[PDB]
């Protein structure tokens, strides 16, 4: 459970989305900012701007990752492996701020795909990014 | 509680919210994304469907009220946990929910607004909105006997 | 998610545990009614609290699927399905819950084999039960 | 809701209870258990291995007086808010802390408090500590921000 249908809205969700998904991870935190703040500790560095090409390059990144996820639930565990670590475990990088950042881009996501965003498109996400956050906090674990 | 600058903003972006299906939805999706809330109402019938759980008169009425009955919060937002006293009363009474799901049900309303808002429901929208669940999230728990 | 000197851990702990184990669930159990009550609800049939028939009977089988449990460190899942999803799909046991009894068990643990409940055996014994934990919540995720 | 009196009738249970060795237990403990603990105390060195993150001079007298800290606080419970409205400016202001923390030692010290003190410990000894936690790092999310 990584389950088939889970899956099968999972991409299809990401799917409506496109290269808009850069687009979602830094409006996602551009938001955790604000909305969260305590979570911007973290983002010493970081221009925070308001809309901010740190954010932004970031924005591209926590998306790009995202996006692959997306295309190969079956087997996150060998995909995260470099990435489970920066966060875990080197980052440190508090569980109760993963729910967080999470949430945020159901906001952002729920937000913009509204016509395609069903409480089932709703509950397969959530989950998923659900099955995310506990993949890259293994250290932990 | 917030700038009044703040109070401001929430108040009259509450207010173009329209109450039953906000709530539906809100409590509508809380359903069936919380699996395990879907306990406390055999109270309604069938949420042992998406379609269902959601249209379901039941949990239709239920978010009505259970939305502006937190949105009437505010008014007041503000002294009280007062005002929520209360509803504490009836949640920690024979129900008895997890301050924590106090804080999804929270959450699920921020999902609603977003998307049906949509892009007004603004990280300072989004921002603010988050505070007030924060504080209703709490109230209602600190409540606690 | 267990890391090997983990499995270690959780095991001359749970092997000191002995055959004490089902007097062990009774305690834990009885520890939350007592200590995070608002869980009282997931036990209508039973008289409850104290010394109680119902509940030595119940921390046996919490017991035992733990014995269980690891017992078959490599492997989880497959172990608890048939567990863990009626207290995921049948019961519908929130998952806060989940952290209650597992506190309940570790100062349940901590209070008989402290010359043994080491910082190091807490460690291990804890991510042990966020994970027996993990898979009995998904059902879900 | 401090029952009265288990509560304060029941911390009688408090010292004797000590400190140097609780709070260095306790905020050792927790240090090598959530690891993220750690990002936080970097005043601070070791943290290498349960081991010297046990030894910790650091570590060690920090138990002391955060554990001396609340208490103390076992002293008046009436009006906890109070008592340490001063040290959530500094987990909120300073350091920036999760409320989340707050239970984290409290239920690492419940803990560590099981431990030392055994049979000592109820079900009863156990659920009154399992709540000053609870209104102690509750006090704490009071304010911040
Ligand atoms: C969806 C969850 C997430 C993904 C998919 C995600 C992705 C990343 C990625 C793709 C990078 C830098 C890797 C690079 O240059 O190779 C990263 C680094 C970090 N992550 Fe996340 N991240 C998650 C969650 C979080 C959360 C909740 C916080 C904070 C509160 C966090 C804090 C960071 C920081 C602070 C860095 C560092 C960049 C440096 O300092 O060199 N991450 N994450
Ligand atoms: C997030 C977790 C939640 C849960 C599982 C919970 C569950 C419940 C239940 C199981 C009842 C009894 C319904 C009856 O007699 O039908 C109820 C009534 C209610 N709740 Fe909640 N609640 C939740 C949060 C909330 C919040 C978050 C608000 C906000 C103000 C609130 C507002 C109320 C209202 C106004 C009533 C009774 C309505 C009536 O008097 O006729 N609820 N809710
Ligand atoms: C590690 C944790 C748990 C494990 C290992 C454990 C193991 C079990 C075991 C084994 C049963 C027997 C099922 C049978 O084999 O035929 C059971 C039933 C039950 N479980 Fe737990 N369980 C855990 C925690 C929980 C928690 C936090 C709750 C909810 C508050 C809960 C609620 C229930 C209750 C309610 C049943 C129903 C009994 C009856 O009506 O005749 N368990 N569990
Ligand atoms: C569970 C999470 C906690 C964490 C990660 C956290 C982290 C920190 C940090 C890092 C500092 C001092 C850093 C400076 O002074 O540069 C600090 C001080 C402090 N903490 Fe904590 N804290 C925790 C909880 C607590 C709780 C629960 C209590 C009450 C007991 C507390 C009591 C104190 C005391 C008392 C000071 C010293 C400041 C005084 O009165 O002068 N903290 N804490």
């Amino acid at each position: 459970v990584l389950s088939a249908a889970n899956k099968s809205n999972v991409k299809a969700a990401w799917g409506k989305v496109g290269g808009n998904a850069p687009a979602y991870g830094a409006q996602a935190l551009q938001r955790m900012f604000l909305s969260f703040p305590t979570t911007k500790t973290y983002f010493p560095h970081f221009d925070l701007s308001h809309g901010s090409a740190q954010q932004k390059a970031h924005g591209q990144k926590v998306a790009n990752a995202l996006t692959k996820a997306q295309g190969h639930l079956n087997d996150l565990p060998g995909t995260l492996s470099n990435l489970s670590n920066l966060h875990a475990h080197k980052l440190r990088v508090n569980p109760v701020n993963f729910k967080l950042l999470s949430h945020s881009l159901l906001v952002t996501l729920a937000s913009h795909l509204p016509t395609n965003f069903t409480p089932a498109v709703h509950a397969n996400l959530n989950k998923f990014l659900a099955n995310d956050s506990t993949v890259l906090t293994s250290k932990y674990r | 509680m917030l700038t009044a600058e703040e109070k401001a903003a929430v108040t009259g972006f509450w207010g173009k919210v329209d109450v039953d299906v906000v709530g539906a939805q809100a409590l509508g999706r809380l359903l069936v994304v919380y699996p395990w809330t879907q306990r406390f109402f055999q109270h309604f019938g069938n949420l042992s469907s998406a379609g269902a759980v959601m249209n379901n008169p039941k949990v239709k009425a239920h978010g009505k009220r259970v939305l502006d009955a937190f949105t009437q919060g505010l008014k007041h937002l503000d002294d009280l946990k007062g005002a929520f006293a209360q509803l504490s009363g009836l949640h920690c009474n024979k129900l008895h929910v997890n301050p924590q799901n106090f804080r999804l049900l929270g959450n699920v309303l921020a999902l609603v607004v977003a998307r049906n808002f949509g892009g007004q429901f603004t990280p300072n929208v989004q921002a603010l909105f988050q505070k007030v669940v924060a504080g209703v999230a709490n109230a209602l728990a600190h409540k606690y006997h």
